[PDB]
């Protein structure tokens, strides 16, 4: 059984800066590229940043290009999010997904296999 | 993790020593030798050369603009990158070969032409 | 789809002849680089490997070289010419036992000296076997090669000493090593290793007696192109060495004179003591446990509920009959009928008289003889009898062989093969320009 | 279609066949071959270096930053590209050549330095 | 401004004459000087090999993405590029150097895997 595990932050000030985790186990962490995905209380899905399996190449939804960081660690099986300034808008539940992305040796993706259960940010 | 250490290792992971095998390729009683010493370099600049034909001159990794026919072999990536050793792919598509370097030659003159007329 | 992509420092091998050089720390060149000390050796975890001993053309160079280097140190000795002159030789005034009997012959002659009007009366004392009679009961004799080729006197500051030779691969090429305990010389080999450069390798000359090898590391191993093809040989590498005492047991007085400007030639002058027959020990006990080892290998090739023969070889010169070795310098040539006299059905030692010459022709052919410098003193050598060379005919009977010296480098060079580095290729991937 | 074969016909169409003769640049008795064969090789050398040091390195076909003054040559594309073999336009430039070569050395190392200083 | 004309002259005024030194690395009795000759090559393409393997390939200036650790040199840019000159630079850091290297060779191993990773 693959597990993504959301040991997140809570309730902060806008412009301040909250962090999110992921654990991950079930699979070989390394092997997958994974994304963070959004969605609001009363919204649909919304794409938000992706980071390679090596932990290399990442890329942002423009909207919080200038604010997010993401990134990965691969000895402890987690991936994380950094995310500052802290919009209004930013209040979303933040799923942590294995998928997105491959390395070109490797069948392709482009879609979500596996989902966390999502961290709840909120901004006041 | 020295010299041909990954080639009992899969492909997938044989491709991550590259640099190792290629900085071992270089370095009447005693002319045989340098016979030698001179063949072996010949041999390395005729590999320079064709890359740079090719377009893949200074790279250890080129993707390029030819594909993949699957009559050369059907395989899929996952029993090519993460089965196979390099020894046995390259016994699976040795008849295969001057094609494929037939083809990649004629992709660069064709995209040396483009570009020239691009940049007019 | 896929589209190709070229990958350069890809480790993939093919079969492949080139020239190898030689490192080392006279059977020098002084052109051998230095060793390049402890080389390395990558295992290669799921590497198997074909290798096929017998068509490894390493042997063919090695063969090559050694013939090549032994020649090119006679190049500047002295050109034994001037003692092509009838012999006049009577019996050796000394205490001669049975053993020795008729093969000693005090000789005397007219050599050229320094000057071309000067002459000088030379005595010495010759092994029969280099002397040849061309009066039916005279006392006249010539020397063996005075029909045939020039005799080429050896240099007396260049020793034959065995030094360790490594093959070293050029760049571009790679020496794969068989690690397999039991490799028989054929065949897949499940663990190989690259080695940038081989072990050394002594260049040790003999014939049916392989001496200073490489040892089995646990058991007898029978190795035969075709093993029921009575064509061929049988190389045997033995686990254990047997220790071999060898002896010429006569007190030598070696004297010199001019022949020519700056070229002198050498004899024996006289023996102090009695005279005595060569010989080698081989020890009882051991030598027959060493056959009854290889008696139980062979039987796993021929019939198991058989019987196995050893025999002395059948016939051919003293060069291929006997066992030859240089010991200390001198060319010995002795019997092992003592040692290959026994049939195995389903403080002692084993003493071999050795004969001695002067003048021998090394290789196998006919225009080229060398005359080896007597040595003085006494000498005594110890080596180890590490494989033999055997040929075959119910019942199996085997004999000694070995008359050809590539056999005797197959033996240390079955474990290597050489192979070119391809590092150009091409696989699909989903990456594209 | 082989080596050479279109040394009789215009620049505009012996410039197709540049892989063709690229190709064909590589590959006491035997001294004076084994010095023949080093002395290719250095050839060979000087050209490819040649070509480095004016940023063509790679490529068959290098446009450059230098531009053609009319006094080496003052015929037109349709003169120089359609009525003229390789080996009539090499005769009429050739003492011209080292000047078109220290021009080429020049703009190339004020590249490279200006690239530099855009990296900051 | 010949060969090593700069070599007194500072760091920052003789990386203006790389090219003046590019250029005059390349060109029984007589076996000796065929030795110097295969040897001058082999060194030659070693440099050139390690080079490619940087990703510096074709280039005299290469700007890279190895960070200088100040432990292998503390000095500041108006001490190394206004006063030293190569050679007192050379024996400054020559014990660093087979890190920096390394190094390199890091680099652009992580280099090309992402440039194919995204041409996906
Ligand atoms: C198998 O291996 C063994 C072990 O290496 C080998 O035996 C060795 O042979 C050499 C050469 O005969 C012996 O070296 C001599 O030792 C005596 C000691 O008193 C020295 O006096 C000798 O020097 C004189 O002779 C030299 C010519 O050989 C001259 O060059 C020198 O100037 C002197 O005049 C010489 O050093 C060595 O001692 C033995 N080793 C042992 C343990 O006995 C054997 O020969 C090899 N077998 C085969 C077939 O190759
Ligand atoms: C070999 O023959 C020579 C003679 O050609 C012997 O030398 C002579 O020996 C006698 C003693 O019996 C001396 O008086 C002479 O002066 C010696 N002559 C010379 C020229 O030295 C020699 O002893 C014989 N050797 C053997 C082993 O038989
Ligand atoms: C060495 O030379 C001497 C002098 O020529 C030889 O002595 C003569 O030999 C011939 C036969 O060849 C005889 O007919 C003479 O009577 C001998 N004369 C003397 C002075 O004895 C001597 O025989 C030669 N030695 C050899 C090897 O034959
Ligand atoms: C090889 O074996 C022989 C025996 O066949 C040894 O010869 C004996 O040596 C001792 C030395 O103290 C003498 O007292 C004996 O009289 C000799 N025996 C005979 C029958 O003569 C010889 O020493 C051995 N060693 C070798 C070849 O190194
Ligand atoms: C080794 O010595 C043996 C003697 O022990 C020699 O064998 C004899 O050879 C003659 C001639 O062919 C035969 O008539 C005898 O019957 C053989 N004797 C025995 C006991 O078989 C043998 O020839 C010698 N070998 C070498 C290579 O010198
Ligand atoms: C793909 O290959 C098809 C078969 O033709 C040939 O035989 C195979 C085994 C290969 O050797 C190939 O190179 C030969 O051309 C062609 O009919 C087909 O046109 C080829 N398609 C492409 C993409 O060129
Ligand atoms: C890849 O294909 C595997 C089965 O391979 C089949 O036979 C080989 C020789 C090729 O012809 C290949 O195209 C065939 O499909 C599957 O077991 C494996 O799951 C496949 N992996 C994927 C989907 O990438
Ligand atoms: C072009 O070059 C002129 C200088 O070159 C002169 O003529 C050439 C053919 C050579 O013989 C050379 O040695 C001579 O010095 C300059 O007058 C002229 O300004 C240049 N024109 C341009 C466009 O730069
Ligand atoms: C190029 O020039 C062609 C020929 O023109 C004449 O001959 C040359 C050698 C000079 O002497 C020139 O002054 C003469 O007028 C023309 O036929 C051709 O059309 C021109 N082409 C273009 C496109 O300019
Ligand atoms: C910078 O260097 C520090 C000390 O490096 C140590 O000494 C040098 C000479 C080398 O032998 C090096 O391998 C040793 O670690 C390091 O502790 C430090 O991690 C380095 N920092 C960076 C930027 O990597
Ligand atoms: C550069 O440095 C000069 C003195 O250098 C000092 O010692 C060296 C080894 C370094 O540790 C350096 O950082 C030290 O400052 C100064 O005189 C000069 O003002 C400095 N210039 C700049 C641009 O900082
Ligand atoms: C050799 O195969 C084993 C599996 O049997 C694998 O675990 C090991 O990593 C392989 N060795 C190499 C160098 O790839
Ligand atoms: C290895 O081969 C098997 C059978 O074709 C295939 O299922 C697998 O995907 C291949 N490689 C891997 C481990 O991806
Ligand atoms: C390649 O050609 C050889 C000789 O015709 C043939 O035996 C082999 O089966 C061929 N291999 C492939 C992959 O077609
Ligand atoms: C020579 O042999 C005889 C026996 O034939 C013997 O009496 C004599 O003592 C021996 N000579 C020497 C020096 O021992
Ligand atoms: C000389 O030796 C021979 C053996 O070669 C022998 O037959 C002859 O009888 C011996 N003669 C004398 C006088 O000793
Ligand atoms: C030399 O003479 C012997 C006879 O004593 C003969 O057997 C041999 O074949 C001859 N050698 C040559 C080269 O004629
Ligand atoms: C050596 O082993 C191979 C294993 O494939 C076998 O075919 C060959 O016959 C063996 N050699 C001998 C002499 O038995
Ligand atoms: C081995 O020798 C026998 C001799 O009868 C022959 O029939 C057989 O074909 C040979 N085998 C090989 C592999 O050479
Ligand atoms: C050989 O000599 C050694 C001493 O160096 C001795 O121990 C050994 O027993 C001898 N071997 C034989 C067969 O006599
Ligand atoms: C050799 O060993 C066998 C088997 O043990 C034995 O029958 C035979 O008598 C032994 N021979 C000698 C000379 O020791
Ligand atoms: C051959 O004999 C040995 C020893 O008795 C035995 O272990 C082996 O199984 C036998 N092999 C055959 C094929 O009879
Ligand atoms: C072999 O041994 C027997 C004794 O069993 C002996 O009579 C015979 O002469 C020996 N043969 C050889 C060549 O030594
Ligand atoms: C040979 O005899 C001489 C007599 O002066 C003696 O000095 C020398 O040591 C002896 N050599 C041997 C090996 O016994
Ligand atoms: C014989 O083999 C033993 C193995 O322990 C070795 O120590 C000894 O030096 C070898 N003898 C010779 C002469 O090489
Ligand atoms: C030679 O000129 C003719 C026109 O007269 C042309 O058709 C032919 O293709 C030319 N040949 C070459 C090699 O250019
Ligand atoms: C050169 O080509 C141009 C354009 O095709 C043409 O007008 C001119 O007459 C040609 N001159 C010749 C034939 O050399
Ligand atoms: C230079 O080359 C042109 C064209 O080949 C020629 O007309 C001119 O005479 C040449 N000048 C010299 C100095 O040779
Ligand atoms: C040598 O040093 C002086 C200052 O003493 C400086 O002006 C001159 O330019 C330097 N020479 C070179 C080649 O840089
Ligand atoms: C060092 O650089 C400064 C600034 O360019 C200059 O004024 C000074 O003369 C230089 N000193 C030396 C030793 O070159
Ligand atoms: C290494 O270089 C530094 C700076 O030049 C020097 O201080 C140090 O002593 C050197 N170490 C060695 C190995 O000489």
């Amino acid at each position: 059984e693959v597990q993504l595990v959301e040991t997140g932050g809570g309730l902060v000030q806008p412009g301040g800066s909250l962090k999110l985790s992921c654990r991950a186990s079930g699979y070989t962490f390394s092997s997958f590229a994974m994304s963070w995905v959004r969605q609001a209380p009363g919204k649909g899905l919304e794409w938000v940043s992706l980071i390679n399996d090596r932990g290399g190449l990442t890329f942002y939804v423009d909207s919080v290009k200038g604010r997010f960081t993401i990134s990965r660690d691969n000895s402890k099986n987690t991936l994380s999010l950094q995310m500052h300034s802290l919009r209004d808008g930013d209040t979303a539940v933040y799923y942590c997904a294995t998928g997105g992305m491959s390395s070109a040796l490797q069948s392709s993706k482009y879609y979500f296999d596996f989902w966390g259960q999502g961290a709840l940010v909120t901004v006041s | 993790l020295g010299f041909l250490g990954a080639a009992g290792s899969t492909m997938g992971a044989a491709s991550m020593t590259l640099t190792v095998q290629a900085r071992n390729l270089l370095s009447h009683w005693g002319i045989k030798q340098l016979q030698a010493r001179v063949l072996a370099v010949e041999h390395y600049l005729r590999d320079q050369q064709l890359l740079g034909i090719w377009g893949c001159s200074g790279k250890l990794i080129c993707c390029t603009n030819v594909p993949w026919n699957s009559s050369w072999s059907n395989r899929n990536l996952s029993e090519i990158w993460d089965n196979m050793t390099w020894l046995q792919w390259d016994k699976e598509i040795s008849n295969y070969t001057q094609i494929i370097y037939g083809l990649l030659e004629e992709s660069q003159n064709q995209q040396e032409k483009n570009e020239q007329d691009l940049l007019a | 789809n896929l589209w190709v992509t070229v990958y350069y420092g890809v480790p993939v091998w093919k079969d492949a002849e080139t020239t190898l050089f030689c490192a080392s720390d006279v059977w020098a060149t002084h052109a051998c680089v230095p060793t390049d000390p402890n080389p390395q050796e990558i295992h290669l975890e799921n590497v198997t490997e074909e290798f096929n001993m017998w068509k490894n053309n390493m042997v063919e160079q090695m063969h090559e070289d050694i013939i090549s280097l032994w020649d090119q140190s006679l190049k500047p000795c002295v050109k034994l010419t001037p003692l092509c002159v009838t012999l006049q030789c009577t019996n050796v005034t000394n205490n001669i036992t049975d053993d020795m009997r008729g093969e000693l012959k005090n000789c005397s002659f007219n050599a050229t000296t320094e000057l071309r009007n000067k002459r000088q009366k030379v005595y010495s004392l010759f092994y029969r076997l280099d002397i040849v009679p061309m009066g039916e009961n005279s006392t006249n004799y010539r020397l063996i090669n005075c029909n045939t080729s020039a005799i080429t006197q050896a240099c007396p500051k260049v020793s034959f000493e065995p030094i360790p030779i490594h093959y070293c691969a050029p760049a571009g090429f790679a020496i794969l090593k068989c690690k397999d305990k039991k490799f028989n010389g054929t065949g897949p080999c499940p663990s190989v290793s690259t080695v940038q450069c081989t072990h050394g390798i002594k260049p040790v000359v003999s014939t049916q007696l392989l001496l200073n090898g490489s040892l089995a590391e646990e058991e007898v191993i029978i190795r035969s192109e075709n093993i029921t093809n009575n064509a061929k040989n049988i190389l045997v590498q033995l686990n254990t060495p047997v220790q071999i005492n060898c002896t010429r047991p006569n007190n030598n007085t070696v004297k010199s004179i001019r022949i020519g400007p700056g070229q002198a030639f050498y004899y024996t002058g006289d023996i102090i003591g009695d005279i005595r027959q060569a010989h080698c020990n081989v020890s009882k006990a051991t030598w027959n446990e060493t056959l009854g080892k290889v008696v139980k290998q062979l039987r796993k090739h021929f019939g198991n509920n058989t019987i196995i023969r050893f025999a002395q070889s059948s016939g051919g010169d003293l060069e291929v009959t006997t066992h030859s070795f240089n010991c200390g310098g001198e060319f010995f040539y002795c019997n092992t009928s003592g040692l290959f006299n026994s049939t195995w059905i389903s403080n002692d030692s084993i003493t071999l008289p050795c004969r001695i010459k002067q003048i021998i022709n090394m290789w196998q052919r006919i225009g080229q003889a060398m005359y080896a410098p007597p040595i003085q003193g006494v000498i005594r050598c110890v080596s180890n009898i590490t494989g033999l060379i055997l040929t075959r005919d119910t019942t199996e009977t085997f004999r000694p062989g070995g008359g050809d010296m590539r056999d005797n480098w197959r033996s240390e060079l079955y474990k290597y093969k050489v192979v070119k580095i391809e590092p150009l290729g091409v696989a699909p991937t989903r990456c594209k320009r």
